[PDB]
Parts: C-alpha cells; structure tokens; sequence
C-alpha cells in the first residue's frame, strides 16, 4: 500500500496534504505521492548541474543530433561510431549514415544508371519506333545531376561505367565501347578463339520444337558476377572446362549456372523441363524471347531449378589430391564428391583490359551487333520494371510518366473543391448564405471526383452526405471542412439501405465523419490548413466561427449535447429507433465517446 | 485436409527457421521441486562415476573418505562416464599449454588477478545471484548474508574493521578455529559451525555460503585472465566476438592443411560436466601455476579447492507417509529417513542404505565432485588444454585435430587424409578426453562435414550465422524504480542487436511489448487512454495545466519518443528541452522527500 | 410496428397454426394506422424498453 519509503521534514516543507482526492499518498508513502509531488509541489532552477554533471550523456546525444541520415541497402561481405553500430549496420543490412564527409558521385552514377534502365525500358512500348522514341525521350530528359543541371545527352558519353543500360543507350548515340558484353546480370569477356552461329533444336512436352542458336567452334572467355570471376572455354554446344577464384556459395552457384547457360551445356537444351511446358510462352505480350533468356526466368523463380541444373550437369566422385580444387552441389569449397570440369582456387582472376573502342547498330529489339553477330546487350537482360522515385530530374516528353494514381486523383479534386470557394459569387459561400444546397450537387468538381467512389453501394452514402449538407446549411451551423470532406459523395442519386460510419472510395481506401485521417485532417488553431497525406493545403479564405459549428457533421439527424454518462451507448443502427429528448452516447472514433440527441 | 508444420524446412535452410522450434525465452512454468528423490540419485550416481573402492577415515569427522582420483579401477564399459583423474597427464597437458602460449604466461596472468584483487572491497561480495545463510539455514541474496556474519562477529568477538577481501577471508579463516560463535540469540560450537560453513542446498544447482564465496571469486578471476590469451575461449563474452572467433578458427584452418587432407566437424555436448569434476585435480592444477609466484597465491588458490574436497550437501525436504485411503498424513524430515527406511519402498531405501555412512545428521559428506556452476571458466581452461593436444604418433600419420569448447559443449574439427584415420583420431581424442573425467555424451553430440555444426545455440552454416540467445528483462520479479527499468530494458534490446539476435522489425515489436508491461507493471497508462485507475485520477485533472505532452514522462502518463536509433539515450535526455519548464523543474528539484536521477525512486 | 403486428396477427389466424403467446404481446401496436418504414426487429415503447417477436427477453418471456 505505502511500500515506498521517504522523509518527513522533507514531506511537510512541500506542504503534501494526504487523501487529496482519496488518495493517501502515506516514514511511507505510496507511489501516486511522486505525481502529486511532480504536478503541484516545489519549483528549483537546477537544469545546468544536471547537464554538467551528465555530460558524457548529453554529448551523446548531441552527436546523435549531428548526424545526416542516408539509406540502406541489403547485401553481405562480398568509437563514437561503436556507440551506434547497432543501429548502423548489421549483416543483412546496412546504412551509410555519414557524420562530416560528403562526395555526391558514386549515388550519382547509381542515379544515372536507373533512370537510363527506365528510359530504355519505356521505349519498349512499340515495334518500330523504338530508336526514334529512345532518342526522343533521351532529348527530352534533363536532370539536376549532382550540382549542376546538365542533360542526359553528354551524361551517357562523359561517363565511363561499363552496364547493359549505359552501351544499349549509348550505341544509339554512335558512341564508343569496351568490347564488354552483358549476358543478364552477369559481366562476360572474350579472350580467345572464334566461331561462327549455327541452329538447333530443342522441345517442349517431348512433341513440340523450337530453335535457338549458339557456336560450334572452341572459345575462350571470362566471365564475372557478384564477388566471384571464373574463366572457361565453351566448344560446340558444351563446357569444356572452368577455373573459378572467387569464393562464394550462391555467387559462385549463379555465376556457373550463367555461364552455362551461356555455353548451352546440358540435357534441358535437348528437352526441357514439366515446368516450362506450363507455359511454353517464349514470348513477351506482343514480341518473342529466347530459350536462354526464358531458362534464365525459369531459375529466378528458386534455387531448386539452380539444383535441377546443376545436377544435369555430370556429377562424380573426387579423387585424392584434388579436394582442394573440387566443388561441391551447394558451393562447398572440398568435398569427397565434387561436378565434373570444374576447379576451385582462392584470389579473385584478374580481370583483362580491352583498350579497343567501337560502335554497334541497333536492331528492331534494340539489340546492338558489333560484329559476327556477338550481341553486346539487349532489354532483355535488364530486370522487371521497378518505379522508383526520381529527384533532380526533368521529363517532359509524353510517356515522362503516368503520374495518375487514386491518392492523386482525390488530391486534385479535394483541391479543385477548395479553389472553387473563390469569395465570389456562385461559389461555396454564397451558395450557403443563400441556402441552394441543391446546387451543390450538380457541380463539375463532384462530376470529376464521382468515378473515385465505390459505385456498389454509392447511393446510401450520397443520401447520408446530401443529409449533412442539407442540415448543416438550412440551420446556418456548418463547418467548411467536414463539407468538402463529404461533397464528392453527393453527385449520384439516394437510396435505402445499411450505413457503417465511413465512405469507401474505390481504391480500397475510406473517408469519415467527425474524425481526421491521413487521406484528409484538420484540427482548430490552424483551420487554415487541410492536410492531404500531411501534404498541407491552403483555404481561399479566412473563418474563425464558420468551422467551430460542427454539431452537425458527425451524425445525420441528430447533435452534439451537453456530456452525461447516465445516457447509455448505442451503435449507428439503433439510432433509427430513437425518439426525441432521449440522450445517447456514441463512440465518435477511437476511444472517442460523445453524446448526442435528436433533431 | 492436414496442416503439417514442419515442410518449410525442404526448400529452404535449418539456419532461417531453427527458431520456431523452441519456445519464447522467459520464465518457465516446469518449476522442478528439488525434494530427497533427485539429490540422492545425483549423489549415488556420483559415487559410482567413481570407479574404484579406496578409503580413508577421516580425524575430523571419523567418516570415510572416497578418494577418486588417481586410484583408477573396474576399467570395463568405459563408455560411461568416468571420474578418476590422473595428474601425471593433467600437468603434462598444462605444460603443453604453457610451452605453447609462452613461459612466463601463468605468473603473468597470476600477477594481474593479484594486483586486481588488492585493491578490490569486501563488499563486492554483495554482487551474487544467491547463497545460503549459515545461521537462518536459507536461502537468500548475498547481501543479507554478509550483513548477518558481519554482525553475529560483531555480536561474538567484535566488529570486522578490515574493510577488503584480504581480512574478510582471514578472519573467517580464524573463525574456522573459534570454539564458540554468537549471533541474534543463540550461540553454537566449533563442530557446528565448521558444517554449516560447509553445508550447501539445491536451488539441484548448487547454492553455497559465504566463508567459501571469496576464494571462488579469486580462482574465478585468476580463471577468466587466462581464457583472455586462450584463442578457444568462448566463455567470457558472446557473439560479434563469438563469430570472430569462429571466422579466425576457420580461415586459419583452411590456410593451415594441404589440398590432399578433407576435414570434419563435430558438434559434441558433455555430459555430467557437474559430476566429473573434482577439485582435486583443481588444486594439483592451481599449485602447478603458481609454482613461480608469490607465496601467497600459492596459499591463496588452495583454499577454495579443499573447501569443495568436504561439502555437506543439505537434503531436501523428507518424505512423507499416508495410510490406505489416505485419511491419514505423517511427514518427517531426512535426518530420521534412517529411522524408518523399513517402510520406504525398495527403489527409495536401495537408493538410502549405501550412503548411510556419509549421513552425519541430516546431509551427506560429499567428498568431491562439483554441483554448482562455478569454476566454470577452470574447466574451460582443462577443455582447452584437452584440445592442445599434439604428439608424434598423430604427425607421423599426417592428422591433427583443433575447435572451441564452452564450459560443457564444445566443436571439434579433426583432419586427415583418409576416411579411416579420421575414426582413429575421433578415438584418441576421446580416450585423453576421459583419461581426466572429460566424457561425451552418444544421443546427443553428432558430426558431419566442416560447413555444418553448432555452438551455444549459434547454429553455423555456410552462411547465415544465425542466433537464438534472444534475453529480455522481467520487471515484476526485479522491481527496482520508475525511470530505470526502462532504460536498461533499451540498453538490452540494443546490446541484443549487436550480437545480432535481434533485427529491427524484431527490436521495435520487442520494445513497445516491454513498454506495455511496464506500464501494467506500476499501474499506469497515458492521458489518451479512458481509464479510471488511483494514479490516473491525479492525472486526469493535473493534465490540462501542461502542453509539451510529448515531453511528458512514461510514468506520468507520457508517450514514447525514442526509436532504434535513440536507444542508448534515455527519454529523460530526449525530452529535457521539451518539458514545460514548470513540470521539468518540478521533476528535477534535489528537495524533493526521495540511470537518470529523477524525482521517480521506490525506496 | 403496427403494420408488422397486424401481419402477424392475420398469419397466425387465417390458418389456425397458432401461439397465444405471441398475439398477446404484440397486440397493442395494431391500434393504429400501417405506414412505410424499415422495421429493425424490435418493438419500443416509450419508455426504451422492446420486446422481440419469437425470443424472451426481460420484459416478456
């Protein structure tokens, strides 16, 4: 009851007087004693000894406020910061969170690069125009790229960053190469050797066919992915043999798995597997895909396809002095039993230089040759379509942007509502000092916003919204906000039927009265304001009373009463079974309660 | 329809999913009543481990005395655990140790934990989970008990003036010697006291007094100095330290062997590590350290060793009796066990009539073994030196072995160049292993190839090195004060991250669970919130007089502020400059009746 | 409520498939005129106390 302990003097010289309000507070005392003593006691002046002597803590917390948060990124292993390692990076995760220094070049590129992966893919929207469309929009793209607004017509060029995206752009700007090739995600080289292309078969279901095409000569090349080189030699549809010298389980195990593909080595190139025949679409909505490219898919989708393709590859078991150089299924370093051709070692393969600069030509896929065919880059090694938030950067070309959405739609509409006000004549205010509420419903603005609305059931809640406007203006009691919150609803005709308490648009999302959402708030001392997914909007206008009146826009036939706790609670659908001087409460939100009575 | 758990783990891996497998951590509601039943058959268990037969009288106590050590008999079915060490193998491992690590490697660390000893108080003593009182015959927090000796000297032959470790332990020692003892009154002789100094009760972890706590702490200390240096030392800390160690252990493993050798992991799980360790071997071990050193240490470190050689072990609570239709109840205490044994039934008195002997009123005279979890960090340092092994006989075979070993678990890695010398080394290991008690247990310690294995709930792999030692704190046990227990209950969370038990989703979810106990913990909630509660009342009327409501405390009917990355600090630091002035200065006024100090204590 | 008793009442009588139990409680709402309207399930007095037609509640069981 009083287990907490105290002083006496201590007590009477602050004057604690016990059961205050039944409560004793207590030598003992009881715990509330702390809040009557916090709340109504004595007042010192004591906040600089306190941060002089908690120094340490309060610098660390002005570190803390010093800092300029980055972003994070997923990914692995290929003092004053020891207090927040925690919070700044852990295995799977981590954030680039920076104290003092700053170089903007390296997100830059990052920048550069998305946003030509994105131009490359909206010209992926017709058959024979691609080049033409490309290059438009390549001129009608400008950025704020760093500091300095420059174009996205020298970017391209000045930079030097070998990626599918910067050569399928470039070519198309007669611009220079590396002789680099991109083959998916992965980063393959030549070193040595030639071939010519030749066609061969492969089915589908075991009755079907369909050609690809590879090379029947020997080749050598060097290929690369994520923290892990390689070297091999590919002859005649097969992998001859392959030398790996990074060390990793899955990059090593994508990476093999690519390159086989590359080298078309294996059985699902004679046959293919009960999965493909769920499709047998090597095709994309209206153009055609490869068998290499749609293998590729088919091994994204899990790493049990990564298995099945690794098993068809030949498996043996490892003599001695080789565990050291074998492999394993799972990209184990050693193991008794390892794949055939392969070999592992430590030290990543030094990569070769090509100092030999050329220029393709693009195709109607956009594929680019350079010679013997040898495709250097196409769309489709790029990745799916992923938006992305671009700053610093202008698009004016059509196909820029959709820049339609639900949530913007209802944001130009709640915006055109409140422009409409205009403090003139045939607008909002007049039409309510003159009480023609009817016209109202027949605005172009509600016309605009009415396809937002859920059409099944759009009737009961354009009755309960004509209700409010109607009550709230023929009495003069109303407040501009909770109006504009529910006009968009009163444009179709009424009808019976059950209402809930909230307005469903059609994207799912909600509107209510007498309450704030992230969609539409407000509150008093800023009613100046109207808040649209925190976007602050302004009023034409100024009000100090025309909003305070709200009585009679949170239920329709009913207002706000004086509080008493004697009225017992009710729901929205008992309230038709209601009589007149007859208090109810009601829940007006979340732990909200408030009373109400008829008329 | 069925809905079978478990398939989840076929196209996915172990490390991702482990977790599901064992509950929350907490409290657990097992709650196991140790009672006669379980300390006898630990104790005669013990004393068969012991596979010889010697015995010594005693003059102190006229019982016997089962020596298990270096007496090594009834050699058949070694499989099972074994006690009997043998020192001449012990000191040759520890010289192995040594030469490895450097010469003067013992007297340094030696050295170290003297220096940090001297100037180490007494009361440091008070810093303990629990002990047993010698004159109430409880169980309580350290504190209690040490105010209780301190005083019953008082009482006796007059305040203890020392004030540090040094005279605390020379004035028990002469209390050894004092005939007869008071305290508030009664007082008891020499014979009796020496007991209960030597009594111990099951918690069946151990639960020793205080006259041997000192002596611990310093063997304890001396221990952890040397896992410091020791590389396969896992004890001491955890995780990012933990995984280093792993990483380094691993890496110089792969650089060290040759291209024609093919290694193997074993995950191993000793078992009786409590009933295998004798002090003993302990005290062999400790005098051979401290061979070069001070005299002193040499005294010093042989104290708690012989301290544990006579342990009376204090039965739990006796049997008791009932009639047919059990109308009818009778209970007696252990001490008269042996008046009735001809009634218990066969299992309890064939478990009650060979330790009879060792019975002197109501406990048992133990003569070794080691109950309690201490020492923990020496029979780490025994594991380590186990794994230190190296001779001619493995080198002319071309195979080796190395790992890490906890206080009772343990990860091997054996290499060699054939499928069959890996058994034979498997082998040797495990036969120097038990030469000193050191067993392993069959059901449950396994092996497989190096990528795969697991250590104090870390399950390793390839990758994804993946956690489960999730703690948390537990306020209605440990209730201490309105602006403290939040704040360590942060630090938790944030020392969890680091060793990566815990990711970000996981942390916040974690943080507002442990704000809402801590709110029905002291009965309070926000001003928000519709509630009717004492403390509320106040604050239900007190409330509109302020507007930094962010700036308002947890404990008055504040909300939260902090986040991951505003853990370490506290919320009193993140919403000083918020407060209404007038609340802040009337949380912080020094003249009030009553880590942060705030005007929030619970004296 | 009026025109729901009255239905009732007609249901009830015309067949001959009868309970008295019913009729004596909803009687006393066919005293005046049918008229259009959502019925809820409830019959009020003016005193916010209902009975419902086929469950006991406190004011007739």
């Amino acid at each position: 009851k009083f287990p907490i302990i105290a002083n006496k003097r201590m007590l009477e010289e602050a004057q604690i007087p016990k059961e205050h309000n039944n409560v004793a507070l207590w030598v003992l005392a009881s715990a509330s004693c702390i809040n009557y003593w916090n709340f109504c006691g004595p007042c010192v002046n004591n906040s600089e000894v306190i941060k002089e002597v908690y120094k340490s803590r309060f610098g660390r917390l002005e570190r803390r406020k010093e800092i300029m948060w980055k972003e994070l990124r997923f990914t692995l292993v290929d003092p004053e910061r020891m207090e927040l390692i925690h919070a700044l990076g852990g295995e799977t995760w981590i954030q680039e969170a920076n104290t003092a220094g700053i170089s903007n070049v390296d997100q830059r590129k990052n920048d550069i690069r998305a946003v030509c992966r994105k131009v490359c893919l909206a010209a992926n929207a017709s058959i024979m125009n691609a080049k033409s469309k490309l290059v438009e929009y390549i001129k009608s793209t400008s950025m704020r790229i760093g500091e300095t607004e420059r174009k996205l017509e020298e970017l391209i060029l000045e930079t030097d960053d070998v990626s599918p995206e910067v050569t399928l752009c470039k070519s198309a700007l007669g611009g220079q190469l590396g002789k680099t090739l991109s083959f998916g995600p992965m980063l393959l080289k030549k070193i040595s050797g030639s071939g010519v292309k030749v066609k061969d078969t492969v089915y589908i279901q075991g009755v079907r066919a369909v050609q690809f095409e590879y090379w029947s000569e020997q080749e050598e090349f060097y290929g690369e992915y994520k923290s892990a080189t390689a070297l091999f030699s590919r002859k005649e549809r097969s992998l001859e043999w392959i030398t790996i010298g990074g060390g990793i389980n899955e990059d090593r195990k994508r990476l093999l798995a690519m390159c086989m593909i590359f080298c078309r080595d294996g059985d699902y190139f004679k046959d293919a597997p009960a999965t493909i025949t769920m499709a047998d679409l090597s095709t994309k909505l209206g153009r055609e895909i490869p068998y290499q490219y749609v293998m590729m898919n088919w091994i994204q989708k899990s790493e049990d396809n990564l298995e099945a393709l690794l098993y068809s590859r030949g498996i043996v078991e490892t003599n001695p002095g080789k565990m050291g150089s074998s492999m394993g299924i799972d990209g184990s370093k050693r193991a008794i039993k390892s794949l055939r051709a392969v070999t592992i070692q430590s030290g990543k393969i030094d990569m070769p230089e090509s100092k030999e600069k050329i220029h393709l030509e693009l195709s109607d896929n956009l594929e680019a040759f350079d010679s013997s065919g040898r495709i250097v880059a196409t769309i489709l090694d790029l990745p799916s379509d992923k938006k992305v938030t671009f700053q610093d950067v202008s698009f004016q070309h059509p196909d820029l942007a959709v820049l339609r959405d639900e949530k913007t739609a209802i944001t130009k509409g709640y915006e055109a509502l409140i422009k409409r006000l205009g403090t003139g004549d045939n607008d909002i205010p007049s039409l309510i000092a003159k009480k023609d509420y009817l016209s109202l419903y027949n605005l172009p603005e509600v016309k605009l916003m009415a396809p937002l609305i859920r059409p099944n059931r759009k009737g009961v809640y354009s009755r309960v919204a004509r209700k409010l406007v109607s009550t709230q203006v023929t009495t003069g009691h109303y407040s501009l906000h909770e109006l504009i919150k529910v006009l968009p609803f009163t444009y179709f005709a009424p009808k019976q039927g059950m209402f809930e308490g909230r307005l469903f648009f059609s994207n799912d999302s909600f509107v209510e009265p007498g309450v704030n959402n992230n969609v539409f708030s407000w509150s008093k001392a800023d009613s100046s304001k109207i808040y649209c997914h925190g976007i602050a909007i302004r009023v034409p206008l100024v009000v100090g009373d025309e909003h305070m009146d709200t009585s009679l826009a949170l239920l329709e036939g009913f207002s706000v009463c004086e509080n008493d706790p004697r009225a017992p609670m009710v729901t929205r659908q008992d309230l038709i079974d209601v009589g007149f001087g007859q208090k109810v409460r009601l829940f007006v939100g979340q732990g909200s309660v408030r009373t109400f009575k008829r008329t | 329809m069925e809905i079978n758990p478990y398939l989840m783990f076929l196209n996915n891996d172990v490390t991702s999913l482990i977790s599901t497998t064992y509950p929350y951590t907490g409290p657990p509601p097992m709650s196991h009543g140790s009672s006669t039943k379980y300390t006898l058959e630990t104790i005669k268990r013990t004393y068969d481990y012991s596979r010889t037969s010697v015995e010594k009288t005693s003059k102190v106590f006229n019982i016997p005395r089962r020596k298990f050590c270096n007496c090594l008999e009834d050699k058949d079915e070694l499989v099972k655990p074994t006690g009997n060490v043998d020192i001449s193998s012990l000191l040759g491992l520890a010289e192995m140790m040594e030469k490895r690590m450097g010469e003067g490697f013992f007297k340094h660390c030696v050295m170290e934990a003297e220096t940090e000893i001297l100037k180490m108080h007494f009361s440091r003593l008070t810093e303990g989970r629990q002990t047993y009182d010698w004159t109430s015959e409880r169980n309580m927090p350290a504190a209690t008990a040490l105010q209780l000796t301190v005083d019953a000297i008082k009482e006796t032959e007059g305040p203890f003036k020392g004030t540090t470790m040094l005279e605390y332990c020379n004035k028990m020692i002469e209390m050894l010697d004092w005939k007869e003892i008071k305290f508030k009154i009664d007082s008891i002789k020499h014979d009796e006291f020496l007991i209960r100094a030597l009594t111990i009760n099951t918690m069946a972890i151990a639960t020793p007094g205080m006259i041997v706590r000192p002596f611990s702490k310093i063997v304890e200390t001396v221990a952890q100095k040397i896992c410091e240096k020791l590389k396969e030392s896992g004890l001491p800390v955890g995780g990012n330290e933990k995984k280093a160690k792993l990483k380094t252990t691993v890496t110089s493993l792969n650089a060290r062997m040759n291209s024609d050798q093919f290694a193997v992991n074993i995950t191993g799980d000793n078992s009786k590590w409590n009933e295998c360790q004798q002090p003993e071997a302990y005290l062999a071990l400790l005098a051979y350290i401290t061979k070069d050193s001070s005299d002193l240490m040499k005294d010093l470190c042989s104290v708690a060793p012989v301290l544990f050689c006579n342990k009376f072990v204090k039965l739990g609570q006796g049997i008791r009796l009932s009639n047919k239709r059990k109308t009818k109840e009778v209970i007696i205490k252990a001490e008269k066990m042996g008046k009735y044994k001809n009634l218990m039934r066969e299992e309890y008195k064939n478990l009650f009539e060979p330790l009879e002997k060792y019975i002197q009123k109501d406990v048992c005279f133990l003569p070794g073994g080691m109950l309690m979890g201490m020492f923990n960090m020496l029979s780490t340092v025994l594991g380590v030196s186990t794994l230190c092994y190296m001779d001619e006989e493995l080198k002319a075979k071309g195979c080796f072995w190395t790992g890490l070993q906890s206080s009772d678990d343990f990860v091997l890695f054996a290499v060699a160049s054939n499928w069959s010398n890996i058994h034979w080394t498997i082998r040797r290991f495990n036969a120097v292993c038990k030469l000193i008690g050191i067993n392993m247990s069959l059901e449950k310690s396994y092996g497989s190839l190096p990528e795969l294995f697991e250590f104090t709930s870390m399950f390793f792999d390839g990758e994804f090195v993946s956690n489960l030692a999730m703690e948390l704190p537990a306020f209605t046990t440990a209730g201490v004060n309105e602006g403290v227990d939040f704040t360590a209950a942060m630090s938790i969370i944030k020392t969890n991250m680091i060793n990566n038990s815990l990711s970000p989703s996981t942390a916040l979810m974690a943080l507002r669970i442990c704000l809402q106990e801590f709110r029905a913990t002291y009965r309070v909630h926000p001003w928000d919130s519709r509630v009717k509660g004492g403390r509320m009342k106040i604050i239900n009327e007190f409330i509109k007089t302020i507007e930094n409501k962010d700036g308002l405390l947890i404990a008055d009917g504040g909300k939260l502020m902090n986040n991951i990355s505003t853990l370490h600090i506290p919320e009193e630091v993140l919403k000083f400059e918020k407060m209404d002035e007038q609340y802040r200065n009337r949380v912080f006024n020094p003249k009030n009746p009553f880590a942060v100090v705030s005007t929030h204590s619970f004296r």
